This record gives structure tokens, sequence and C-alpha cells, in this order.
RNA sequence: ACUCGUGAGAGACUGCCGGGGUCAACUCGGAGGAAGGUGGGGAUGACGUCAAGUCAUCAUGCCCCUUAUGUCCAGGGCUUCACACAUGCUACAAUGGCCGGUACAAAGGGCUGCGAUGCCGUGAGGUGGAGCGAAUCCUUUCAAAGCCGGUCUCAGUUCGGAUCGGGGUCUGCAACUCGACCCCGUGAAGUCGGAGUCGCUAGUAAUCGCAGAUCAGCAACGCUGCGGUGAAUACGUUCCCG
């Protein structure tokens, strides 16, 4: 992700529209959940790190 | 089926009439799981069938399926780059089996504008000796007169 | 006062045995308005007719889950179960027919990359 | 029957029969069968020249039907040809306007396969 | 007669039990009366991603979340049984709220 | 299509370059960058410049055409055949 | 006094009996029992092979641009078409389409979001907005297949719905390339399909519905999950693949 464009995207739009969700650990445009706001990878990383306080492997 | 034979599922009785060949025929004709669909249409079809012949159902129920089942079956093997075709006897369970699919199938194929209709023509049919399943049989039974010469293959 | 329960497929059923007539009560209406296949009225009554003692016994039932079939099958687990707790005597004959002996299946798991339960996707070698 | 050069079926239902005339389709039927109170199951053979002429009457009125509609259409489709708009010039190459998949379909708008 | 409704939510059995024990010795202490811990239905959120990046989409993970909520139905609120648990310290992993 | 209640959208400053220009009733070349604007009765005399991605390219518009975009009448694809 | 939701414990260990077995593993049958011989499913990929895929998540050695190959903004494109291949949906009709009456489930989401009742629209939808940070209020009393009554009499059809015209609603500063939905006209190909080829051994095959992620609007017939009804067959390894 180029910087230049994830800090034009983290400044205010000048329209309502055209904000979107650019992950923060990496900025990855695609793929990004709302809630957590982090990407498929970026989320991998910490919940097999164990440093993100409530996920966890499911089997049922 | 290589470690060996698997159990084999215990069919329940028909509670209507007791018979157990009509609930191999429902199952045999049912079609996208509408067990309910299909015997109406069953019952339908045999009670037609009474009504045309004036006989017992079950009873000519059992006619057609003694009539129509058959006793030799023709296999196929390639030998020497040969295919050929070996004659060999079915069992009474498989023979039956093959009865009820002949029936179906042939019942299937036939032009009365009307499944229910069309079943019970069929039955009638092969109880008096005219139905395609009849003529099937008796297609099955040249065959394999015709073909018994490789019967010292047996396999 | 006697109790009992069933279950097939999430199908809880409530049954409690009266010494009264032989009319079945399922949440106000009589066996034949309520699911009126004769399936269910065979797969009902068959604990009955293999104890042989019928026309004295009133069951008033309440259902919550399941579908027609599990609460069919909930409701003759827990009519023979409330049979064997009434009259233990005919308990090993019953248990030789095969009525109290619970169904352990169901609807089971599904698996990521799979459409459903264990159907295989289709799968070409091209 | 006979109506406006149009033949009315031997023997048809009347939503359909209604249906066949080109100005005319399955709910457009339903809605005139309504208005008009007639049953939509009944036979031509009992059909009667009266209610069919007010019927008539009532879709001239209140509709074009049959050579004015296709009139207005083809003027519609020189209009749109002559102006240079996209539906113009998607007529001209005689594809579909809308913009669908033309990568494999449209093969209605595209007409029979030629191979290459 | 008053009642509050002392909710409990945490992502841990073993801390959300310890603070519902917690809660129970306190409300005997002071002398009030409490139902306890009643059971409810556990919140499961599922969420599934793709193993790899760059396609190879054939195989995926699946991540779960459990949070356990419990419910203290206190009666005859006390002030002091509410000072208490004004000033009890609960930690982080339970979340106590009071309404 | 755009909904009657709010009725059609017109490019304010395509607006007031339009309004001027047939104020001074002269008649020239407008530079015209915007695509979405729609067309007004206004506009029965006057030529417009549209982009189609290359170049300029100079477009009459007329009674005949009202009721359509301005992109409608300039082809952005060329497509020569096989 | 039973489910119900959620804490602790018991319960399958060839546990016992009879025969085969080197008196050994192991195996057949029987009793008890919810289950009998890893009860059903999931998480779980040993040393290594394919110089397998990824400098477009990220990080990095070297080379290259630096007044450009960095950077703002308007428009256009990623949706182009005489063709070809791959994966799914709709069918080809009577086990059916349509019309009226009529009963059964699970799980999940809701803050700058769900949206009740009422009124007007054929219907998209317009007004208003109680109840909710949620076993409480909304997702309709979660339905569809199912059951009863009527029409169709085998037609390119009341099956089948694409293409093309004429009118509207909704989110958006922005619907012509280039969205979805509602109303209408429109009636095309298609009558079970060639060699060849794919999936499946019990709640399985097939058929019929529901909810969520990304999201203001959606190309959602895709993916993920939760369900209703629910089969046939396995003689046995000669031949095809690993
Ligand atoms: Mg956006
Ligand atoms: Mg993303
Ligand atoms: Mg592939
Ligand atoms: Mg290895
Ligand atoms: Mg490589
Ligand atoms: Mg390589
Ligand atoms: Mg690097
Ligand atoms: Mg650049
Ligand atoms: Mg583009
Ligand atoms: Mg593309
Ligand atoms: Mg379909
Ligand atoms: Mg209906
Ligand atoms: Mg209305
Ligand atoms: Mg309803
Ligand atoms: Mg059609
Ligand atoms: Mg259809
Ligand atoms: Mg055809
Ligand atoms: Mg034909
Ligand atoms: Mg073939
Ligand atoms: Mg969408
Ligand atoms: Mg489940
Ligand atoms: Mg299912
Ligand atoms: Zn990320």
């Amino acid at each position: 992700a180029k910087k230049a464009l994830v800090h034009k995207a983290n400044k205010k739009p000048k329209f309502a529209v055209r904000a979107y969700t650019r992950c923060n650990k990496c900025g990855r445009p695609h793929s990004v959940y709302r809630k957590f706001g982090l990407c498929r990878i970026c989320l991998r990383e910490m919940a097999h790190a164990g440093e993100l306080p409530g996920v966890q492997k499911s089997s049922w | 089926p290589r470690k060996g034979p698997a159990p084999k599922r215990p069919l329940v009785n028909d509670p209507v009439y007791g018979s157990q060949l009509v609930t191999q025929l429902v199952n045999k004709v049912l079609l996208e799981g509408k067990k309910s669909l299909a015997e109406r249409i069953v019952y339908g079809a045999l009670e037609q069938a009474r009504e045309k012949t004036g006989t017992d159902p079950v009873v000519t129920l059992k006619r057609a399926l003694d009539n129509v089942k058959p006793a030799l079956e023709v296999r196929s093997r390639r030998v020497g780059g040969a295919t050929y075709q070996v004659p060999v006897e079915v069992r009474p369970d498989r023979s039956t089996t093959l009865a009820l699919r002949w029936l179906v199938n042939f019942s299937r194929q036939r032009r009365e504008k009307t499944m229910v209709e069309r079943l019970a023509n069929e039955i009638l049919d092969a109880s008096n000796g005219l139905g395609a399943s009849v003529k099937r049989r008796e297609d099955t039974h040249k065959m394999a007169e015709a073909n018994r010469a490789f019967a010292h293959y047996r396999w | 006062p006697i109790q009992t329960v069933g279950r097939r497929k999430e199908a809880v059923v409530r049954v409690r045995l009266v010494p009264g007539t032989g009319q079945f009560n399922l949440d106000g209406r009589t066996l034949e308005n309520y699911f009126p296949n004769k399936v269910h009225q065979q797969l009902i009554k068959a604990p009955l007719v293999t104890v042989d003692r019928v026309d004295q016994f009133d069951i008033y039932a309440h259902l919550d889950g399941g579908g027609p079939s599990g609460q069919a099958g909930a409701l003759r687990l827990a009519i023979a179960r409330a049979l064997i707790l009434v009259q233990p005597e005919d308990r090993p004959a019953l248990k030789k027919a095969g009525f109290l002996t619970r169904d352990p299946r169901a609807i089971e798991r599904k698996k990521y990359g799979l459409k459903k339960a264990r159907k295989a996707p289709q799968y070409s070698k091209r | 029957a006979r109506l406006v050069g149009v033949d009315l079926p031997r023997d048809k239902r009347m939503e359909i029969a209604l249906t066949y005339i080109y100005g005319i389709g399955r709910t457009r039927s339903n809605e005139i069968l309504a208005a008009t109170g007639i049953d939509k199951n009944m036979r031509t053979k009992d059909l009667t020249d009266d209610q069919v002429t007010v019927l008539r009457d009532y879709i001239e009125g209140n509709l074009k039907v049959e050579g004015d509609l296709r009139r207005e259409v083809q003027a519609d489709i020189r209009r749109k040809i002559e102006i240079g708009c996209y539906q113009g010039l998607r007529h001209r190459r005689g594809l579909p306007v809308r913009g669908q998949r033309t990568k494999t379909n449209a093969r209605t708008r595209k007409g029979p396969k030629r191979t290459i | 007669g008053q009642k509050i409704r002392i909710r409990l939510k945490a992502y841990d059995h073993e801390a959300i039990d310890a603070s519902a024990r917690k809660i129970v010795e306190t409300v005997t202490r002071t002398g009030a009366s409490v139902v306890g811990p009643v059971p409810l239905p556990t919140e499961k959120n599922v969420y599934c991603v793709i193993r790899s990046p760059h396609k190879y989409k054939d195989s995926r993970e699946h991540f779960e979340m459990r949070t356990h909520k419990r419910l203290i139905d206190i009666l005859d609120p006390t002030p002091k049984t509410v000072d208490a648990l004004m000033r009890i310290d609960l930690p982080a992993s339970v979340d106590v709220n009071i309404q | 299509p755009r909904s009657l209640k709010k009725g059609p959208f017109v490019d304010d400053h395509l607006l007031k370059k339009v309004d001027v220009q047939n104020e001074k009733n002269t008649k020239q070349v407008i530079k015209t960058w915007s695509r979405r604007s729609t067309i007004i009765p206004d506009f029965i005399g006057h030529t417009f410049a549209v982009h189609d991605g290359r170049k300029h390219v100079p477009v009459f518009v007329t009674e005949a055409m009202v009721g359509h975009k301005l992109g409608e009448f300039a082809p952005t694809r060329t497509f020569k055949g096989h």
C-alpha cells in the first residue's frame, strides 16, 4: 500500500461517499472486516499470536 | 465390498395391505424424494387397475411379477482383445428387483397422456402377456439362449 | 402424577398418562386432526398394540421443535418409556421389540469446502 | 373469431385470445378481463359478437394496437439510429442495448452461430 | 419492592465464574437476597478466513468468539450493598453493568 | 432514470456558461468537460465540445434529441470490425 | 413436578459367556446396555519432492527514475466482439403450471442501525415511527415442499422466460459507457441430448427453504453456515486409475 494513498484516505474526503476501510496495520483495501478493522491476514496473524482478546480456533 | 458383504437394510412391510412388494414398488417409483406423493400415485394406479380388471390387485400383481421375472442374464467380458457376452443365472431376489425396475421403466414410456393411467395399463399388459416388460424379458432370454455357447467361461 | 419425555431430532414432547379412556389429546386436538398421516398413526399406536392394553390410558401432549416425523418418534418413545415406568413387568418384551432404545442419529456437521452435510462438490480432474 | 385483422383461435381461453393481440399481453389481458368482469376460463365456443365489439371499442379508445404500435417502434428506432445515440449505434451493430455479457451470451440477438 | 439488573459480560468461563462467586460472597456478607448466576444463551460469533493470500481458496480457517452473560437479580437494594458493589474491583475481562 | 421529484441535474458551471452565452447571443464552441450534465431546452442552438478520452469532438444539439445525456451522442470506444 | 438455556459427575473398557486360535495377538456369535468392538463428525499434514504460487499484504540484497516511472484533479477504461473453453441457475412439462383454503424448524444480526401499528399506492415504495445496544422489540405468529377444492387434455402449450419499446420508486453531488427493483407490450431457441466425462455407500443421493460476512445503492444464480421430505444397490476383484 502506497503511504501517500493511505494517508490520503485517512484524510477527510471532500464527500461522504469517498470513505472506505484501508486496514490499519497494512492498508489492504480488499477483504477487511468492519468490526475488527483488520484484514484477513492481519486477523490470522493476531489470532495465531494470541494477542487479540477473544479470538480462538473454532471446532464444533 | 472389497472387505466383504455389507449388511442389507431391514425393509418394513406395508400396513395398508401387508405386502413388502408394494413398499418396494413405491420406493422404486420415488422421484425427487416425495414419499407421500409417490404413495398416492401407487394407490391411485392400483385402484384404477382394480376397477378396470375386476380382480384382486395383489393377485394380479404377483401374476405379473411371476410372468415377467427373468431367469438368465448376460454379462460382458473381454478375452484376448475381443469383447464377448457370457450368460449367468440370477438369484430370485435380484430377479424380482429387475422385474420391478423393468415394470417402472416401461411404464415411464407409454403414450396414454396420464401416468396414473399408464402404470395401470402397463400392469394389465404385463399380466396378460402383452407388456413391454414381457417383450424385454423375451429379448433377454433370446439373447441368453443365443450367446450361451460361451458358458464354459463361467464368470 | 406420572411424567415422561422423548427426543428425536430436536423434537421434545411432554406426555402424562391418565387411567381414563383411550383418547389422545395433542395440543387440544385429536390424533387424526394432528398430523393426519397413516405412518404417524401406526408409529404412535405400535407400542400400545405390542403391550395389548388398549383403551384405558389417556395421554396429553405439549410439543415444541422438530418436524412431523421427529415429533412422532419422540411421542412413540415417550409413551414407551411411560409404559415401562408404570408397568416394568413388560419391560423385557418391549425392549426386545425395540421401542425403549433411543435413536442416536440426526443431522450431522456441515464441513467447509463442501456444499452441505457430506455431499462432495463437483470435482473434475480437468 | 376475428378482430382487427387478428384471427382469434378456434378454441382458446379469452385470457390468451386477447394476449394473441400484439398490443395486449398476459397481465394486460388479466386487467382487461377483470375490468370487463368476463370470466377468464370459458371457451371460444360461447363467444358472442356484442361483447367482442364493446371490448374492441374500449381497447381502441384507451390503447394503441398493431400497426400503430409497430410504427412508433420503428420511428423510435430510426430517430435513435439517426441522432447517433448509444442505442442507435447498438441497433446499427445488431447487439443488445443494455450492455449484457456479449462475451458468450446474447446468441438470441446475434442470431445463428457461424464458425471461423 | 425494587430490583436491580446486575449484568455480567465476559469472555472466559473461569473469570466470569470467579466474578459471579465474588458477587455472591459479598451479597451474602451484606445480607441481601439474590437468585444467583442464572444461565443465558451464550453469544456465538463465527468468522471464516482464507488460509493463504493470492488465491488458494480451497482451504480456509474458522474462528469463534464466545461471550458469557450472567444475570444477578438482586432484590431489596440495600444502600450498603450498592456501595459495596460500586467499590468492588473486578478484572478487566469481566464487565459489570448496573441498572 | 432520474426521479421526477428531484428533477434533472445540471452542472452549475456549465449552466452559468450557457446562461452567459445565450444572454450575449453569441454561438461558439464551448469547451465542455461534463459528460454528466443533462440537456435542457435552453441548449437549442449551442455547440458543445465533449471529451471522448482522446480529444474534444464537437457535436451540434437540436430539439430532435431532447431527453438524453451528453455522453449518449459521443462514442467512447471505436470498433472498426475484423 | 419435565424440556429450556450452562456448571459438575457417571457411562464402552472385548466389560462377561461359547467356539477358533501356539494358550498369544486377533477373530465369529450371544447376554446387558443409548450405543460393541476406532458410536457419528470436526480441529489435527513426519523427513522430503513439484527451483510449486506469492518482490501487488508486509519486510528485504542488488539494479533502475529523481525534475521523473513521485504527486493533485476532470473525463474515459478495467463491463470492449465475427469466436472458443470452464463452473452454476432456469427449463424442456400432468410426480406439473396457475387460482382459493390450510400446519409443522434451526441458527444468526441490529447505533449514526433494525425498524411496530395506522394511512396511500397493483408494487417497488411515500408519511410517520412504539420497542431496542437487545432469551424481552424487529428480522412477519421464520417460512417452502406438504394436505383439501377448480382449470388445463398433450399444443412449441395457461410450460418456458431471454431480447426489444412505453411509464415510476429507491441510495447517491454524481445511473448514457455503467446498478438494482416495480408496471406494461414483446413471445425467440429449447421435445431428455454424439463419442466422452463427473458426484455419491445413510440421515447418504435427490428435491425444497432460511440467515450472515464484504455493503448507502448493488452485477450474489458465488461463499459460509442452519434446516424440511427423504431412496436404490454392493454378486466379487478378471479388466480401467492411484
Ligand atoms: Mg464504498
Ligand atoms: Mg478488505
Ligand atoms: Mg479446477
Ligand atoms: Mg513431507
Ligand atoms: Mg519458484
Ligand atoms: Mg517457478
Ligand atoms: Mg521484501
Ligand atoms: Mg505513477
Ligand atoms: Mg477502469
Ligand atoms: Mg474483469
Ligand atoms: Mg429452477
Ligand atoms: Mg398456496
Ligand atoms: Mg397497497
Ligand atoms: Mg404464514
Ligand atoms: Mg412463457
Ligand atoms: Mg417457470
Ligand atoms: Mg426447441
Ligand atoms: Mg413434441
Ligand atoms: Mg453414449
Ligand atoms: Mg450487495
Ligand atoms: Mg444443527
Ligand atoms: Mg439441509
Ligand atoms: Zn491488514
